[PDB]
């Protein structure tokens, strides 16, 4: 199945004062703030190519909180600050789903737009029909997944499978985590989805020459003081202090080689290993992923290699580590 | 899906019927055997158009003497439009069981 | 506390060939030093423990899970037990000329998980801060980059040092895993003289590691080569299903497939 | 009935907060208006807006129309329908029947409601299997003889548990089942 | 409609960055200013939306001879029980109808994943498998052949600042904030000088103002050089250097696509 590796996604949030009601443990507004900072950092940390780009609405007008950016740290600080927001008014979709399209429709035609709106208030008042701004979406290949609180929207959910979307509403707070890391994964490419080759820049880390001789000084691009040594570009020739990072002024992805490994999983995930609850001739008491005693009736083991996992060592290897530790060898 | 009714074989169009669907059906031929008049409550207001056009034209085909024709009334010409639409749905899914066509006339006043 | 994990990587195909060298430093020797090593950390104190691992062509196997000489208890059997069990790994092994090169990425995924098996089993109340002391002794295999790249990663989410401590060879990949995660990279040119290192490099703990002077860190080069030569290439072509950095544009990359629609 | 209630609201900030809450509408006698402001509420259950229809049970709109799937989700029933005690026309009709056919006068009146409530919330069960609650805003119906002359199969899903749900209390649990319902099969 | 005067004035003190910059490019009379732009309550309002009504009113009675806080008392001024509803539904109906304006993937070769980019007798085996078979027989040396005091004592040294393994200004602080300006003028001319520049553009209207901001290219870097010569002449000493490789690699982009260009041709 095809996958889009790189993807400019938006995580429309909503200032609705429905926010306010304390359905959750805490607030509303600050458990989805406080858990989608933990969606921003896994989601760089599951697609370094990917960016992305938060716009909060409220009182019926769209307000970009954060651009498209590389740089995890920096949307994570614009979510923190958001916290104290007054989360009053009424959002408005077309005006929120406006002003994605507006960045998303000069994207390139390679990367995968997608748009994950948090509708919190089940009301939606737009200057404008939003079932006509489907059309645009749907020509404009932007897919849009929305994920309703606390009820069964109708009209997002027309826009999420017309779209292309997910359509999903939370059952609990311990639900709610289930569903934004299931967004992180990549998509699969659709029909409509096209993929095209797309200009990479592979800069290197450089310090000063000899002794500081024919050195390089530089501040930064995007209170920086002086560097003595950092990352460079093979076209801006213009010193970068943290990778990857779009050119500011190639506009060519800059990225090392990790980064891009980390992605590599992706395209091959692990098949589901057999789940046999009896030792079915198992005769080896220490579990070969962790070398300890079995003291469940779980086993699972591989198609290829056949090796013996306990049930911390599969649910592991499949979610985080992405291999089988034995059959690599 | 041919449903083998106590009374004789039924067709129908949609794949699976509920539970309420067999105590229907069944209940609705007791009372065609019985060949008396009597009155029953089905909860849904669509589904049990379906599986009660589509009894009555099995029971035709089995006993065409018993029953001359069936006089299928509705509240408002408008909701009576949508029953049409059911029974020309079985006509087809009928026919098309059968291959050809058949000596069925179904009109609406 | 902290959970130290040595992986001593004992490749009998080089190790051997110092054997019939005859040079001063052997296999044996490399044992004692980690196995000191070992003795030490967990001489830092009673929370601390530890484990090693072994490497082999063919697999990893663990080396670790009275006072005959005055001695203390536990780590006498940390001294019995890995010298029992690492001579039965190098003294039974078969012979498989097609694969000589030392598996390291294997042995680190099954430390990986330990690690994972023993933060869950331990107290709450106790903080874990786990940490891998790659001791590698020979060449890398180039066919397993993708394998151990993802542990790596694996690794920096799960918040765990890999210390490399390679020896007699700069493997450019290993150097590359220890930067990723922020573990110290040392490169020992007197191999008699290793444990020195350690005791002053590698054995303080993350915790303390900040607040003390060390080696500086060595300029890692992350190079990027195209499939077509593995070449050093500064500007690369992906795809958006590949992800696979190629040479110069062509109207198809091969390890896609994909009906590419110029303009 | 309707009108007062209507009345009262607007004088109060009530009726103003339902309306920034969601869009509101109401019936009327003549049917040009009906049609219309019916027409108007299909788009705003479309659209996001949604919508609060009001209406009467004999009124020929709630017999007319049918809700389906994202119309008409929760079905609020405000006050047993009952017909005016005055009409000299029911009488006959009544009274007739005590003398013949020997039904009470409350049985039938009663029967009078609940056949009547019956017919304007049974419409959201339409078909397709769509979700959707039905609220009745009357203890009345909590007697165990409004009960009984429910609907079996609306009756049997109802539970002494939220037989009697207090404002707050069957707020909440509309809450909790709508969710479930929202979920995939 | 003079458009552009009006946003020239809004943008003239509000930003800052953007006036300073866009400046500094007439400050020394680079360019025609021409091509930087060319190439780069609530009740009431809702009031004015919702009734149709009010709005015909505002406009008949737009203040003349009155205050705007006696249009404000004007506003909240079965018979009167069917005007509610009625209102209602046509005040509901006027908000809605105000917000209704008029591929499975398969591969052929794997194996190259597994070495990435990453770049690079049989008797010899059997010789070293035995030999080191035969080498741990003995174990435990651990009292004096681990390790020796004379090797201890020279890790030590290399340890120490000068010894091996071991290697071992922010003096400028009011040059630090000229230096910071001068760059940000570079970014704002090369991104439009690079917009188009890795684009082949093939045509005559998109080759045109590449070639317009290629010679700008000239223009701009005319002056460059001369901040630089007042900054060189202070001290000597933290040559600032950087600049002048993007100017140069910038020039020889240009120098290099023009000969192909020509080659092209
Ligand atoms: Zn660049
Ligand atoms: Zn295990
Ligand atoms: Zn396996
Ligand atoms: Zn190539
Ligand atoms: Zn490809």
């Amino acid at each position: 199945v095809r996958l889009g590796m790189m993807r400019h996604l938006y995580v429309v949030v909503d200032g609705s004062r429905t926010m306010e009601d304390q359905d959750l443990k805490p607030n509303r507004l600050t458990c989805t703030l406080k858990l989608l900072e933990y969606f921003v950092e896994e989601y760089f940390d599951q697609n370094p190519i990917s960016q992305i780009g938060i716009i909060v609405t409220k009182s019926k007008r769209a307000e970009k909180l954060t651009e498209l950016s590389g740089n995890p740290r920096k949307h994570i600080t614009s979510l923190k600050k958001a916290v104290d927001m007054t989360c009053h008014g009424e959002p408005s979709l077309y005006n929120s789903l406006s002003i994605a399209m507006q960045t998303l429709k000069h994207m390139p035609g390679h990367t995968s737009r997608e748009v994950l709106i948090i509708f919190s208030s089940l009301t939606t008042c737009d200057p404008s029909n939003i079932y006509d701004l489907i059309k645009t979406l749907k020509a404009a290949k932007i897919r849009v997944s929305v994920i309703g609180l606390s009820a069964e929207v109708r009209v997002c959910t027309v826009l999420a499978r017309e779209t292309g979307g997910t359509y999903h509403v939370i059952l609990d707070e311990s639900h709610y985590k289930e569903l934004l890391t299931h967004h992180v994964s990549p998509p699969p490419a659709s029909s409509s989805s096209e993929c095209s080759l797309i200009r990479m820049g592979f800069p290197q880390h450089t310090i000063a020459s000899l002794s500081d001789q024919d050195a390089k000084p530089s501040f930064s691009m995007a209170e920086p003081g002086l560097t003595l040594g950092g990352y460079f570009c093979p076209q801006c020739r213009a010193k970068y202090c943290e990778l990857p990072v779009e050119c500011k002024i190639c506009g060519l992805t800059l990225v090392s080689a990790p980064h891009l490994a980390r992605s590599y999983h992706h395209l091959f995930p692990l098949d589901a290993f057999q789940e046999i609850p009896l030792e079915e001739y198992n005769g080896e008491r220490f579990c070969y992923g962790c070398q300890g005693e079995l003291k469940d009736q779980h086993v699972y083991v591989c198609a290829v290699c056949q090796n013996v996992f306990c049930v911390d060592c599969d649910v592991f290897v499949h979610d985080s580590l992405h291999c089988c530790p034995g059959c690599i060898h | 899906m041919k449903l083998n009714v106590d009374g004789l074989l039924v067709y129908f169009p949609y794949d699976y019927i509920y539970p309420e669907q067999f105590s229907y059906m069944r209940e609705l031929k007791r009372t065609l055997d019985a060949k008396g008049h009597g009155v029953l409550e089905m909860p849904s207001g669509t589904g049990k158009t379906v599986s009660l056009l589509a009894l009555i034209m099995a029971y035709q085909r089995a006993y065409p003497l018993e029953v001359t024709k069936l006089i299928y009334c509705s509240r408002t010409v408008p909701e009576i439009e949508k029953v049409i639409e059911e029974l020309r749905k079985l006509l087809n899914f009928y026919e098309k069981q059968e291959g050809e066509k058949l000596p069925f006339l179904g009109l609406a006043l | 506390l902290n959970l130290l994990v040595i992986v001593v990587d004992a490749n009998p195909i080089w190790w051997g060939k110092q054997a019939l060298k005859e040079s001063q430093f052997t296999l044996s020797k490399c044992i004692d030093a980690v196995m000191v090593l070992g003795n030490s950390h967990l001489f830092m104190n009673r929370s601390n423990k530890l484990a090693v691992i072994a490497s082999h062509i063919q697999e990893s196997r663990f080396l670790y899970p009275g006072s005959k000489d005055g001695k203390y208890e536990l780590l006498t059997s940390a001294n019995e037990v890995i010298v029992e069990e690492i001579k039965d790994l190098m003294t039974k092994s078969d012979i498989k000329g097609q694969h000589t090169e030392t598996l390291l990425a294997g042995s680190l995924a099954k430390a990986l998980c330990y690690i994972h098996r023993m933060n869950k089993e331990v107290k709450d109340n106790q903080e874990m801060k786990s940490r891998i002391l790659v001791i590698k002794a020979a060449e890398d295999s180039a066919l397993q980059y993708m394998n151990f790249m993802n542990v790596i990663f694996a690794a920096q989410k799960q918040n765990i040092l890999i210390d490399a401590c390679v020896l007699d060879s700069d493997s450019g990949l290993l150097q590359q895993a220890c930067d990723i995660t922020g573990g110290l990279y040392l490169k020992v040119p007197q191999m008699p003289s290793l444990l020195q290192y350690l005791l002053w490099v590698f054995l303080p703990d993350q915790d303390q590691r900040s607040q003390l002077i060390l080696p500086p860190p060595v300029h890692v080069d992350y190079r990027a080569a195209c499939f077509c030569h593995r070449n050093l290439i500064e500007i690369g072509y992906v795809c958006s299903v590949c992800l696979s950095i190629f040479c110069n544009f062509s109207p198809i990359c091969t390890t896609c497939e994909t009906a590419f629609k110029i303009s | 009935y309707m009108e007062s209630t209507v009345a009262s609201w607007y004088e109060q900030g009530i009726l103003e907060n339902i309306q920034r809450n969601k869009l509101l509408f109401i019936e009327t006698q003549d049917g040009a208006e009906t049609s219309v402001a019916l027409e108007k509420y299909q788009e705003a259950c479309e659209n996001g807006r949604g919508a609060i229809l009001l209406s009467v049970a004999r009124g020929k709109v709630s017999e007319g129309i049918d809700f389906v799937h994202h119309y008409g989700r929760a079905v609020i029933m405000f006050g047993v329908p009952y017909v005016y005690t005055q009409s000299r026309i029911l009488k006959a009709r009544l009274e007739y029947l005590r003398d013949q056919f020997q039904i009470r006068e409350n049985d039938f009146l009663t029967f009078d409601a609940m056949r009547h409530a019956a017919q304007c919330v049974g419409r959201a069960i339409r078909g397709k299997t769509d979700y959707g609650l039905m609220v009745f805003a009357d203890k009345r119906f909590a007697r165990g003889d409004k009960r009984g002359k429910l609907p079996r199969w609306i009756q049997e899903h109802l539970t002494d548990a939220n037989l009697n749900l207090t404002v707050d209390e069957g707020v909440q649990v509309a809450k909790y089942f709508l969710r479930q319902m929202a979920q995939p099969f | 409609a003079n458009k552009e005067l009006e946003e020239k004035n809004r943008m003239l003190q509000e930003d800052p960055v953007l006036f300073q910059l866009y400046k500094d490019l007439v400050v020394s009379q680079v360019i025609s200013a021409e091509e930087f732009w060319a190439n780069r309550s609530d009740i009431i309002e809702s009031i004015f939306r919702t009734y149709p009504a009010v709005k015909m009113k505002y406009a008949e009675n737009v203040p003349h001879n009155m205050t705007e806080k006696e249009f404000w008392t004007r506003f909240f001024q079965e018979n009167s029980n069917a005007a509610i509803i009625k209102r209602f539904n046509h005040h509901s109906a006027m908000v809605l109808a105000a917000g209704l304006r008029k591929i499975a993937l398969n591969l052929k070769k794997s194996d190259r994943y597994y070495h990435g980019p990453t770049p690079i007798t049989s008797q010899d085996i059997i010789n070293s498998f035995q030999s080191i078979r035969q080498e741990m027989e003995a174990y435990t040396p651990k009292l004096t052949q681990v390790l020796s005091s004379s090797a201890a004592s020279s890790t030590i040294t290399a340890l120490s600042p000068g010894g091996a393994l071991m290697q071992g200004q922010m003096v400028p602080n009011d040059i630090q904030s000229e230096l910071k300006h001068l760059y940000v003028a570079v970014g704002e001319l090369l991104r439009h000088f690079w917009s188009c520049f890795p684009v082949n553009t093939p045509f005559l209207e998109e080759k045109v103002v590449k070639m317009k901001s290629n010679l700008e290219r000239f223009q701009v870097t005319k002056l460059c050089p001369f901040q630089e010569k007042i900054r060189r002449q202070y001290l000597s000493t933290n040559l600032v250097s950087h600049i002048e490789e993007m100017l140069q690699t910038a020039y020889n982009k240009l120098h290099t696509w023009q000969s192909r260009r020509l080659m092209k041709k």
